[PDB]
RNA sequence: UUCAACGAGGAAUUCCUAGUAAGCGCAAGUCAUCAGCUUGCGUUGAUUACGUCCCUGCCCUUUGUACACAC
């Protein structure tokens, strides 16, 4: 399966996610203008890269 | 028990 | 900066001393007929120097590297740096 | 932070709805510094995705 | 040409230092074998956490790195695996034969595969790392799970914790020992062939978080 | 009558004492050579003052180190430090100063706790 | 410098300057039967009775690197590749060979099948690293390109005696002891061109020795079952040059290698139970001022 | 072509445990079984439907959950089944009231109820049981989740009525040449066939009939024996 | 796979202690918690009324 | 030869964030306490959080006041 990279540009603060759950904001490197809200679980800061096995969701919250 | 953001993005 | 000194011979080698405790630094070795004009950088960073076999070398200096080597059509009798604005004058031979 | 939690997806729905409400202009009117707090905000830190759209309906709505 | 002196009589001490100790400077090597240039993080998004640019002599740098959030992402990550190494009741503090043991694996990486240890290493942390994991909505506690991404300092965090556990139920009660193990660990991890703890248990957390996201 | 240099060494409770003159070129540990500094796997620890600057630099002085205190992995950082803040301090007084901060780069490239301990801790949350 | 002489349940490694064991193999469970050190010299691999190879590092007894299980019939001659270094060819009682790589040490990377009894020797071809030459008791060497199947042979040289050795002199040309004569074969031309029948019993095995300070530019020893080992010299048409006869029948017999720079050795194994080495041996400041 | 292997003479197999992460098994995980003990004023017994009234209604809870003879007959299924005797199963039981049990294949659990009844209360308060032979531990109280003994590669599904209905002889080859099989089934009387949602990723079922839990067992088992040949 | 059968005493109690098959050394064990159990309450009684 | 325990300890539960957890020994025995031990002292020295109020709780405020600007 083709797998994508993504670029944090944004950790969402005050979103309510459960805890060890953050919420955040990645751009893609193929096209690196269009964004997607994903959540992620560990420690995660800005403009550190991540994995994305599928870009076809976007994420609610969790809670 | 929604929030701000997820309210104004259902509605 | 104060700390180097820079020695051309006539047969075209670079020597740079230390000023303060007079010991060989380092030696550069592109020419082979004799060296009429060394001069450096206002940081240190860039050395230009020019032989009377007519090429005017280019080496960085903090790093040992050449950055280029450039063969004019005369000998050069004498160069100098002016320092500011990074530009160097060379009395050619014709 | 309810402005910054939203995917684009929602902010190009949130630019129909602004597109719509100012034409009934009694509630544009009643609500003039909210409507350009949020939408100066939501563009501005959609900026980089938006001029990244390539749809000639948009343009026209911003404009 | 253009060459450049810079030294104008031969070295030699009045101290006699082994050759190969006077040939380390000329470059950084690990136990002054295994050479750190030409070892990539074949694996972006890891590169900026798996730390191979700075070269050490020995995996026994004492600097702090438990004192801010991501400043174990710039440990060089065999010391990494040193540290990782070197925990249970029965092996805690025992960072020399930690590094002793992690000087005969590399040693015997390199005799199987006739290849850079430290390439090995950090190919298997870069295969090892998972890219998805579950967390528990909980609803108070109803069980099910919700796919979530996995940031790569947990997957670095993560691969290593594999890696080294794995060596060790592998060691547990059989004939080989953990630098044996790890070293099979790592050339399995490296490759990518199945037969690890560590990618196995990659493989179950990947397929658990598609099966339930 | 001679140009040296002493300087000192520490982590937790090792302390090594380091004395730079000038000589033929022989790095001394407790009496001792250099190459012989147990436990042999940290040896490169206390060797990385002379490969990070190469030994044209020890080829005309002698250091001599005493180390007390402390254990085997203590005492090695203690020797590390008094070796390299050692030999910038020799080069400040009687090399030039060019090569001191060459060696304090250097060095501070490194790491700078072969220049600067870690000494008073902890800290009450 | 050094030399493993495989015994019953043991391997010592005997030095080439002091003639003593000086490190010795000796947790084996069955009798084992082939080591030999990897083209590095730097591990030993040793085909034991149980089919089990155990690949130690040499120099140290202590550290057995890896365990390849191989078929449950002993395994009686194991040789890593003499080109490639992570390789290792095990043939064994079960009419099959196998190539192992030592990184996936589970299955066999390669597996060499198709002689009908008893293979007792492997050999590689020494500029063509695809090319192994394996050889059994019904003569027949039978010879494989592993880029292929493997399962078939390129070609196979008929000799007619079950061959007990087989050895390679050139990239070209191959040596196949077996019975009372040795054979070579041209292996460009499929074709055998030397046969020497010199002895009384079946030739038990051949070493080759190329360059090394001689007047023999090459020279190939042979042990063969009536106490002789023998040297003969490729250049002139196999001819037997020098002998040695022993107290009994000789069943393995080695030189020094080409680079050997020191004490130059021959060792003859016999089945007596006893091994045999010959070797062949090689003021003031002020005054000077003055 | 291919010669025969160098001993005729068969070897036992090498029976299996938690021990083992590796080798390819059935385990078999006899969920919400009621296994509790209790106090006569004494004597200590393992709750039943019958040897009592009242007992499990001064305990608060209802007489139709303490059915422990439901997991004694699973159990005897499981360990008479020939794949068992193949070597090829591990059998896992986890009480209603959270307790993970590890069985053995070489035990030989007593063929009567009351046997099994004293055998479970030594077990249930003593977490360990030897053999008569004494030389290993053959019947132990392990530790929680079960995620830590199942094997790294194990695909692990669940036994209910309503699910889509498969066969076991092809579903057990769809699965590869390392993956073990841990199937959940449910002891209860009666219940919600949920009991162990946080562990599975296959809900399936055997049957289009209310199935007994001994006969979902030896359905599996039996398929299991014909897909691997046995 | 070999078939053992499992050890367990019959109308197993925990609370008392499991039957040893020799009257000289479970009695010693019985009066060595006798006795440990009787000397702790006397000398706490004694020192408390001492107190 | 064959008749007790036991091969890292179940359910639950407690504590813990850098010279920290844990390993290791050596001394002392300081008017209370302690020797069925207590307190010092060094040696070796990590893994994982360093975010969040989603759960469990505890707390605070609900005129902005305190002076601009802004909200």
């Amino acid at each position: 399966t083709p797998v994508t990279l993504a670029k944090v540009i944004k950790v969402l603060g005050r979103t309510g996610s459960r805890g060890g759950v953050t919420q955040v904001r990645v751009e893609f490197l193929e096209d690196t203008s269009r964004t997607i809200v994903r959540n992620v679980k560990g420690p995660v800061r800005e403009n550190d890269i991540l994995v994305l096995m599928e870009s076809e969701r976007e994420a609610r919250r969790l809670r | 028990s929604l929030k701000a953001g997820e309210r104004l993005m259902e509605a | 900066c104060g700390n180097f000194g820079f020695i051309g011979s006539s047969n075209g080698s670079i020597t740079i001393y230390n000023m303060q405790s007079g010991i060989l630094r380092k030696k550069y070795k592109l020419h082979k007929r004799a060296v009429t004009g060394i001069s450096l950088d206002g940081m240190n960073r860039k050395m230009v120097s020019c032989g009377l076999d007519g090429i005017v070398g280019f080496y960085d200096f903090n790093k040992s590297t050449l950055l280029g080597k450039l063969k004019l059509d005369a000998p050069i009798t004498a160069m100098v740096y002016h320092r500011s604005s990074d530009l160097f004058a060379l009395a050619l031979d014709d | 932070d309810a402005l910054m939690v939203m995917p684009f997806s929602y902010v190009l729905k949130f630019l129909k709805f602004i597109d719509t409400v100012m034409q009934n202009k009694t509630l544009l009117h009643s609500h003039l510094p909210l409507i350009c707090k949020n939408l100066f905000f939501i563009i501005k830190f959609n900026h980089k995705e938006l001029v990244s759209q390539k749809n000639e309906e948009l343009k026209l709505q911003i404009n | 040409d253009f060459e450049v002196v810079e030294e104008f009589t031969p070295v030699v001490l009045a101290t006699p230092i082994p050759e190969e100790v006077q040939q380390a400077q000329t470059e950084i090597k690990l136990f002054n074998k295994w050479s750190f240039e030409e070892v990539e993080v074949k694996d972006a998004s890891l590169v900026d956490y798996v730390q191979v640019r700075q070269p050490i002599f020995v995996a026994h740098t004492a600097g702090r790195y438990a004192n801010k959030r991501f400043r174990k992402a710039q440990c060089p990550i065999i010391e990494r695996l040193t540290n990782s190494l070197m925990m249970n009741g029965r092996n805690n503090g025992k960072k020399l034969k930690a590094v002793r043991i992690i000087k005969h694996t590399l040693d015997i990486i390199n005799v199987l595969t006739d290849q850079n240890p430290i390439q090995v290493v950090v190919d298997a942390i870069t295969n090892t790392g998972p890219r998805e994991d579950t967390t528990r909505v909980g609803g108070g506690g109803a069980a099910r799970r919700q796919a979530v991404d996995v940031s790569p300092l947990r997957r670095v965090n993560q691969a290593i914790a594999l890696l080294t556990i794995g060596a060790r139920e592998a060691a547990f009660r059989n004939i080989k020992t953990i630098a044996e193990t790890l070293a099979e660990e790592l050339i399995n991890a490296a490759k990518g062939s199945s037969t690890s703890y560590a990618i196995k248990k990659k493989d179950e957390l990947e397929r658990v978080a598609k099966s339930n996201r | 009558a001679v140009p040296s240099v002493q300087t000192f060494g520490k982590k937790k409770s090792a302390t090594a004492v380091a004395h730079v003159k000038a000589g033929k070129g022989l790095i001394k540990v407790n009496g001792s050579p250099i190459t012989l500094v147990e436990p042999e796997i940290l040896r490169f620890k206390v060797y990385e003052p002379l490969l990070l600057v190469g030994l044209d630099k020890f080829s005309n002085i002698d250091i001599r180190v005493r180390v007390t205190g402390g254990g085997h992995v203590s005492q090695v950082y203690a020797i590390r430090q008094a070796i390299a803040k050692g030999l910038v301090a020799y080069h400040q007084k009687y090399v030039d100063e060019q090569s001191k901060n060459e060696l304090k780069k250097a060095f501070t490239s490194y790491d700078r706790t072969l220049l600067i301990a870690d000494s008073r801790r902890p800290e009450p949350k | 410098h050094d030399f493993a002489v495989t015994s019953s349940t043991r391997v010592q490694i005997f030095s080439s300057r002091t003639r003593q064991v000086i490190k010795t193999f000796s947790r084996f469970k069955d009798v084992v039967y082939s080591a030999s050190f990897r083209s590095d010299g730097k591990l030993l691999c040793a085909g034991d009775a149980t089919g089990l190879v155990s690949v130690y590092d040499s120099y140290n007894p202590r550290t057995i690197l890896l365990s390849i299980n191989a078929s449950t019939h002993p395994t009686h001659v194991t040789k890593f590749h003499t080109q490639d270094n992570k390789i290792l060819a095990t043939a064994s009682d079960d009419r099959v060979t196998r190539l192992w790589d030592i990184s996936n040490a589970y299955e066999p990377q390669l597996e060499l099948t198709g002689a009908t009894d008893y293979v007792r020797t492997l050999s590689f071809i020494p500029a063509a690293p695809h090319l192994v030459a394996t050889g059994s008791y019904d003569g027949l060497i039978r010879l494989y390109d592993t880029r292929s199947s493997g399962s078939t042979p390129i070609y196979s040289l008929n000799h007619d005696q079950p061959v007990e050795n087989v050895i390679a002199v050139s990239p070209t040309q191959i040596v196949s002891c077996g019975g009372n004569n040795f054979k070579v074969w041209d292996l460009t031309s499929n074709k055998k061109l030397y046969e020497r029948g010199n002895f009384n019993k079946a030739v038990t095995c051949l070493d080759y020795v190329e360059n090394f300070d001689s007047p023999m530019q090459s020279a190939l020893i042979a042990s063969s079952l009536d106490g002789h080992v023998k040297v003969f010299d490729p250049l002139d048409n196999f001819q037997v040059k020098f002998g040695w006869k022993f107290s009994g029948p000789v069943l393995s017999c080695a030189v020094s290698p080409s680079t050997a720079q020191g004490n130059r050795h021959l060792v003859a194994g016999l089945s007596s139970g006893l091994l045999a080495i010959r070797t062949k041996k090689k003021k003031s400041n002020n005054f000077q001022r003055m | 072509q291919k010669a025969l292997p160098a001993s005729l003479v068969p070897q036992a197999p090498p029976v299996l445990t938690s021990k083992d992460k590796i080798t390819k098994r059935m385990i078999v995980v006899l969920a919400m079984a009621s296994l509790e003990t209790h106090k006569i004023s004494d004597k200590y017994v393992l709750l039943n439907c019958d040897d009592h009234q009242g007992l499990l209604k001064k305990m608060g809870r209802d007489i139709s959950e303490a059915r422990p003879d439901i997991t004694h007959q699973c159990l005897l299924t499981l360990l008479d089944s020939p794949i068992n005797k193949a070597g090829k199963l591990q059998v896992y039981i986890q009480t209603s009231r959270g307790i993970l049990i590890e069985v053995n294949p070489t035990v030989r659990i007593p063929r009567t109820f009351k046997r099994f009844s004293g055998l479970m209360v030594q077990l249930l308060h003593k977490l360990s049981i030897r053999s008569v032979n004494s030389e290993e531990k053959l019947l132990k109280v392990i530790k929680n989740p079960i995620t830590d003994h199942l094997p790294t590669k194990c695909r692990k599904v669940t036994l209910s009525f309503d699910a889509p209905v498969i066969r076991v002889q092809d579903y057990i080859e769809k699965l590869d040449d390392d993956e073990s099989i841990c199937v959940f089934v449910g002891a209860m009387a009666r219940g919600k066939d949920n009991f162990a949602d946080e562990y599975v990723d296959e809900k399936v079922g055997l049957s289009n009939y209310p199935l007994s839990a001994s006969v979902a067992c030896s359905k599996f088992c039996h398929g299991a024996e014909d897909a691997w040949n046995i | 796979i070999p078939t053992h059968a499992p050890k367990y005493e019959e109308n197993f109690n925990p609370d008392k202690k499991s039957y040893d098959p020799d009257r000289t050394r479970s009695e010693i064990n019985k009066m060595k918690a006798q006795l440990k159990k009787e000397r702790k309450f006397t000398m706490k009684e004694i020192r408390k009324d001492a107190k």
